[PDB]
């Protein structure tokens, strides 16, 4: 109950429960460039791309991020298997692998972050508004509210000689 | 083995064990990686590197050190 059930752990993960969401957010819209040509105005994304001048086109064509995404929606599902099945059954052992896959769910957006960046910089101008400062506060929060639940779920450093990192109760 | 002789419940109660997972993983999305790349970041190649860490695990003077003053700081 100590490890599971102190608020401290509960903020940080009532936090993931945001970030689980605003990277839901992200890999379905794709809003995160801004081709300005001057109409072809195209608006980037992973899975569609549409050119708004209605003349609404959207379609596809970039495959590095997708791929990528798999994986960091792929981590998400698998690291809160681990999270749901640790607030019961008094174990939170479970709790300490859930926190490695919101810091890989994490980075697996930063790699998607990256890869989408070089599609833009490759192909007119660039902006971006609704997505990727979206993914850019879901990286921020999957990859930091992951390792400050780490540090929040593990015994703690003894402080002590007597005192052991995984030890009687 | 570690887990199939640990039930998943011991092996995940020694702080080492969770590091090893940590850097198993991240090896094998690595590999992965350098595949789906030639199928069709330089923070992954990054994991087969602090393995060595597990060293640490050994070392019983250098571990202990080591507590002694992240533990003080
Ligand atoms: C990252 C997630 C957690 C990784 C840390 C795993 C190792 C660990 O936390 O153990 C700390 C260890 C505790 O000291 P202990 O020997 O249990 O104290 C007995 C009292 N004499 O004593 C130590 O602190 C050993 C040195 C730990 C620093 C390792 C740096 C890890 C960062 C990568």
């Amino acid at each position: 109950m100590s490890p599971t059930e102190a608020p401290k752990v509960r903020v940080t993960l009532f936090c993931i429960l945001v970030g689980i969401v605003l990277a839901m957010t992200a890999v379905v819209s794709d809003h995160w460039a801004v081709l300005s040509p001057h109409c072809e105005a195209a608006h980037f994304g992973l899975w569609r791309i549409c050119t708004k001048r209605g003349e609404k086109n959207c379609s596809y064509f970039s495959i590095s991020a997708a791929a990528i995404s798999v994986f960091s929606l792929g981590f998400l599902i698998m690291g809160t298997i681990c999270a749901l099945m640790a607030f019961r059954k008094k174990r939170d052992y479970l709790l300490r692998p859930a926190s490695m896959f919101y810091v890989f769910a994490g980075l697996c957006l930063f790699v998607s972050l990256e890869v989408m960046r070089q599609s833009v910089k490759r192909m007119i101008e660039y902006y971006y508004s609704w997505s990727f400062a979206c993914a850019c506060a879901a990286f921020v929060l999957l990859f930091l509210g992951g390792i400050s639940l780490l540090l929040f779920s593990l015994p703690r450093m003894p402080q002590n000689p007597w005192e052991s990192c995984m030890d009687a109760e | 083995l570690k887990l199939l002789a640990f039930k998943a419940r011991g092996y995940f109660g020694d702080p080492w064990n969770v590091f090893d997972f940590l850097i198993v993983i991240g090896s094998i999305i690595d590999v992965i990686l350098s595949e789906i790349d030639t199928f069709l970041s330089a923070f992954f190649r990054l994991f087969r590197v602090m393995r060595l860490i597990k060293l640490l695990s050994r070392a019983e003077g250098v571990r202990t050190l080591l507590w002694t003053f992240i533990k003080s700081f």
